[PDB]
């Protein structure tokens, strides 16, 4: 009522965007706006005072660089690596053999969060993540199980090394960023896949060094580790190579859960050959044994190559059905392709 | 609301 | 018609129209029409359905045919005799279709039956008949719904089934009757008082008398009133003569007692003795109630008490006389021979100088009556009367009675307020105030009316304000309040305690409220406000309490600061947090003078723990390097030597647990009374709170 034509005036009609440096007890704040002015401003409007902490947003009125409220403004480019979304259509139903591989890492995603009552009777609670790996080139073939994990609570993918060591750190702070805005987001997961940190090896523009590369990996550890958060946040991490990756990290975690990603058998082969033709009409004289036979230690996405090219081909064609002769000379070329290289 | 009455009303000391 | 391919309306309400002719027809020809599939008026022909089923008496099937109905049952065919006839004919045969295994499945609240049994019960509670199936039935789920609105002081009764039905038939009411202002609890506050709450109150434990250890042995020693042992008593008919022994709370507060000093302890010598090297604090107020507390019950610190306290000085001998006989009364009896010597030994001519003592065996008392202590206590202060005289001591006295019996026959109110004459507008106040309410709870409705006519006669135009106060009080929480604060004064002290006592209810539910009464409310009345934090707030304190009055602290205002750090006080005390002794910090870096300061830090010390240590648990030295620095400034001051006593009243008192007071649910008597009166804190009023 009253208030509204009374307090816009001392703040109106123009006010700069301050910024909080330190806060004394006196109601005034030491506060900066652009360049180096310092000041006290002590008001009882609109605070909140307590949840304002130095280093945020507050409204400065020119007269003088007194704060009628406070704006906080976000945005930021992390909060926009996180979505969105993408609520993908890729089941774990839509991936095949690996029910017992997946079972639990399922069960330990939604053991806590959904269906809770046997986890918190229990008294157990192993929150800390899981850990991934695979061969040759898998682990998004373990974003086919992370793909299911997207479907359900609340999720960030961060993955790669370009993505730390990239300038000259600043070390983990970037790293910092991620674990506290997910935990700003909690409940949430974060997915790391091929940690390269120690595997990729020049640095990126002018940059130093490996074991600052080594340290920032470390200082990873000890936020994961970790003294003392226990935000959740849970942590899915995977990779090609379990070799060149610290002891450091398993014992805080993942100390209980890491996955093996095993290659494909016979029927795992054929049924994801299925699954990917299952879309596809493809002629009558296709047969997946000899596929399935002939192929060696294949995943999905090569198999899914092939249906690909088959429809490359197909269309080169105009043929809304592919030919098993089509198949296995398309194939042929990714046969030979890996053959060739 | 009812703090921030109390809590905006405090601006005629305060000026 | 009704199987006509065509979905043409209606086959509901033509029964009526062609009635009897149809009769002579069945339900032989409806049957193909309902069960063959891809046919039409499927459901529709069960409206026609119902009725014939329903005429002819048949059961579950008038069930079966209302399930995607759910409307015409309501009205259906009036005259009322074939409603009520084939109402309790279809009652009486519901049922019998229902627990037919035996022993459950259960219904089996749904839409069928639960929907179906209120829906006709709505006609059936409405005029005629009663008792419909859920006297029948055995639903708990109906019979929430079975009860319309009424006094509820008579529905402590219900049929007596086995007590397998009589345990989860008392979850079921209970849970019923929380949100209600009454609740299973009431064998406490009523009053009542009748035999029948102790004869049930020791038959829900009959006859066993071994695995009866819970809820008889804990009750009896848990007890420091003699009513519940008394009444009890006479109704606990195990053995002889010889339950006498489990009770009169002497072997009681000597066995929990001593499992106390299992569970303590607070030091004595080390203490005591280097401050006993101190000789007498200036404070002449605090240190008292330490050996009150403490000891408890050893003697030779009594004749330090005691004759120290002969000097008379101040009100010092406060405390001291309350050590006097808390410790000998701390098991029985006791000390209520030479308790009250030295009330008449002490013309007072006012509260510290012989009322001190004279309020010693009325709060010591603690169940007595017995019945010496009773007629002993009117006796003694009809004794002193115009040396008492309306003021001073006349706040203390029902302190002495109405704790231990509400329903108490002795009136002591009528020949305290003949005194009444003195016409003073101001101590009248804080006297009157709990003077008239501290003598009972009542609950006769007659009682304030007596005292209002006789009292006012006319009116005092201030003491009617607390009069209407302890009406509201009377009754307990009969949601009367809400519409007793309609009134709501210039005075505006009606509405603070008529929401603070006028709901006691487990949900909160008077967040609307109180917010709107501090939004809505005059100037100054906000000081009032938070007061109403002591009932309301004994559920979850942590995140409304310090949210609110955080901001209520650092104001500059001593009266909303000392009313906010008592509106936490002890509610907030309960338990505590790191915010808590964090918080402490810069509190007492504050530059202001005055009581108010300390009184902040300090009562915001005792908010860390009650009566729990020291060995065992919590750490000493940390309470004597705070308290040791703190007391570095002034340097006197004086204040600070009260603040150093004043964190260990509880402190170093230990030997009780509270918890809250109370788990049972009842309420502590002298906190209520005693922080109503220094909210103006001036003297010796924060002394008299001092008791404690
Ligand atoms: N066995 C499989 N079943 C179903 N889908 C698969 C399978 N293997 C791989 N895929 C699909 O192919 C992709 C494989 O990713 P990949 O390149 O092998 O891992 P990375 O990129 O981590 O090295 C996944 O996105 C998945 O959708």
């Amino acid at each position: 009522e009253e208030e509204r034509s009374k307090v816009d005036d001392l703040r109106g009609t123009p006010m700069s965007v301050g910024t909080l440096e330190e806060i004394i007890d006196d109601n005034h704040a030491i506060v900066s706006t652009s360049v180096g002015s310092e000041h006290y401003v002590s008001i009882l409007s609109f605070v909140d005072k307590d949840l304002l902490e130095p280093g945020c947003s507050v409204l400065l009125n020119h007269k003088v660089h007194a704060v009628i409220g406070v704006l906080m403004d976000d945005t930021d480019p992390l909060v926009t690596v996180m979505k969105v979304e993408k609520a993908p259509q890729e089941t774990y139903a839509d991936i095949g053999g690996l029910d017992n591989q997946i079972q639990e890492i399922k069960e330990s995603v939604e053991l806590p969060l959904t269906h809770p009552e046997y986890y918190e009777e229990m008294g157990i609670k192993p929150p800390k993540g899981v850990i991934l790996y695979g061969p040759p080139g898998t682990g998004k073939t373990l974003l086919a199980k992370a793909v299911a994990n997207q479907t359900s609570a609340t999720f960030l993918r961060v993955v790669g090394s370009e993505l730390i060591q990239k300038y000259l750190g600043d070390g983990p702070k970037l790293v910092r960023e991620l674990f506290r805005v997910a935990e700003e987001h909690a409940p949430s997961i974060v997915f790391i896949d091929e940690i390269d940190a120690i595997g990729t090896k020049r640095y990126d523009s002018n940059s130093g060094g490996e074991r600052e590369i080594q340290r920032t990996m470390l200082e990873l550890l000890n936020q994961l580790d970790g003294f003392d958060s226990r935000g959740d946040v849970k942590v899915i991490m995977a990779t090609n190579r379990i070799e060149t990756l610290d002891p450091a990290l398993i014992r805080p975690g993942r100390i209980d859960r890491k996955i093996e990603f095993p290659l494909p058998d016979e029927k795992t082969k054929k049924r994801i050959f299925q699954i990917h033709t299952s879309r596809m009409t493809l002629a009558d004289d296709v047969t997946l044994d000899d596929l399935i036979m002939a192929k060696d230690d294949l995943s999905g996405a090569d198999i899914k190559a092939i249906c690909t090219e088959a429809g490359l081909m197909a269309l080169r064609e105009r043929r809304m059905k592919v030919t098993n002769e089509d198949f296995k000379k398309s194939k042929e070329n990714v046969l030979y392709k890996k053959q060739e290289g | 609301a009812p703090p921030a009455l109390w809590d905006l009303a405090a601006d005629k000391q305060t000026l | 018609m009704s199987g006509e391919v065509a979905k043409e309306w209606q086959e509901l309400d033509d029964a009526e129209k062609v009635q009897r002719e149809p009769l002579l027809t069945l339900v032989k020809e409806i049957v193909p029409y309902n069960m063959a599939h891809n046919a039409e008026h499927e459901a529709c022909d069960l409206l026609m359905e119902i009725e014939q089923v329903d005429m002819l008496e048949k059961d579950i099937d008038e069930n079966a045919y209302a399930k995607v109905c759910l409307y015409l049952t309501s009205c259906v065919n009036y005259v009322p005799e074939p409603e009520n006839s084939a109402l309790l004919r279809c009652a009486l045969g519901v049922f019998r279709k229902f627990s037919r295994f035996p022993e459950a499945l259960r219904l089996a609240l749904m839409l069928n039956d639960m929907e179906l049994v209120e829906d006709i019960f709505t006609s059936c509670k409405d005029v005629v008949v009663q008792k419909q199936m859920a006297f029948m039935l055995g639903r708990h789920g109906v019979f929430l719904e079975l009860s319309e609105d009424v006094e509820e002081y008579e529905d402590l009764t219900e049929i007596m089934s086995n007590v397998q039905l009589n345990s989860n038939f008392l979850a079921l009411a209970r849970e019923l009757d929380i949100m209600e202002p009454k609740v299973p609890d009431d064998i406490y506050k009523t009053h009542l008082e009748n035999n029948r709450f102790g004869g049930s109150g020791s038959q829900v434990d009959s006859a066993r008398m071994n695995l009866a250890s819970s809820f008889v042995n804990g009750f009896v020693n848990a007890a420091f009133g003699q009513d519940k042992l008394l009444t009890d008593d006479g109704n606990k008919w195990l053995y002889k003569n010889k339950d006498h022994g489990m009770l009169s709370a002497a072997a009681s507060l000597g066995m929990i007692l001593l499992w106390d000093v299992d569970g303590g302890l607070t030091q004595i010598d080390k203490y005591l003795y280097s401050s006993e090297d101190y000789i007498k604090s200036g404070a002449l107020l605090a240190c008292g109630i330490v050996n009150s507390g403490v000891r408890n019950e050893c003697d030779p610190a009594l004749a330090l008490l005691s004759d120290y306290v002969l000097h008379n000085s101040n009100t010092m001998r406060l405390g001291s006389i309350f050590g006097l006989g808390l410790a000998y009364a701390g098991s029985n009896r006791e000390d209520v021979l030479t308790l009250l010597l030295p009330v008449m030994g002490d013309s007072k001519s006012s509260m510290e100088v012989a009322g001190v003592t004279a309020l010693a065996c009325g709060m010591i008392a603690v169940g007595s009556c017995n019945g010496d202590v009773t007629s002993t206590i009117l006796q003694t202060i009809m004794e002193k009367s115009e040396t008492e005289l309306k003021d001073t001591y006349a706040r203390w006295l029902p302190l002495g009675l109405g704790l231990n019996h509400l329903g108490k026959g002795e009136a002591i109110e009528a020949i305290l307020a003949a005194l009444e004459v003195v016409s003073e507008p101001f101590r009248s106040f804080a006297n009157t105030l709990v003077d008239v309410c501290a003598y009972a709870g009542s609950g006769n409705v007659l009682k304030v009316q007596q005292l209002l006519h006789i009292c006012s006669e006319h009116f005092d135009s201030k003491e009617k304000e607390e009069d209407k106060d302890k009406k509201e009080k009377k009754d307990k929480d009969k949601k009367e309040a809400p519409a007793d604060m309609g009134a709501h004064q210039g005075v505006a002290v009606l509405g603070i305690a008529l929401i603070a006592m006028g709901e006691e209810i487990g949900a909160e539910m008077a967040l609307r409220t109180f917010g709107h009464l501090l939004r809505y409310g005059e100037p100054t009345l906000r000081r009032a406000v938070p007061l109403a934090l002591a009932l309301i707030s004994v559920s979850n304190p942590r995140l409304n309490i310090l949210d609110t009055l955080s901001k209520f602290s650092h104001d500059a205002d001593p009266e909303v600061s000392y009313n906010s750090i008592f509106a936490m006080g002890m509610v907030g005390s309960g338990t505590n947090n790191a915010r808590l002794a964090a918080m402490l910090r810069q509190l007492a870096q504050y530059h202001a003078k005055d009581p108010n300061n300390l009184f902040m830090v300090r009562l915001a010390q005792g908010l860390t723990h009650l009566g729990k240590g020291t060995l065992t648990l919590c750490p000493y030295h940390s309470d004597r390097q705070l308290m040791s620095q703190v007391a570095v400034a002034g340097l006197l001051t004086v204040l600070v030597s009260f603040l150093d006593v004043r964190n260990i009243i509880l402190g170093k008192s230990h030997y009780v647990l509270y918890g809250l007071v109370a788990a049972m649910q009842p309420r502590m008597l002298v906190t209520f009374d005693e922080e109503l009166r220094p909210l103006p804190v001036s003297v010796r009023v924060g002394q008299a709170v001092d008791v404690v």
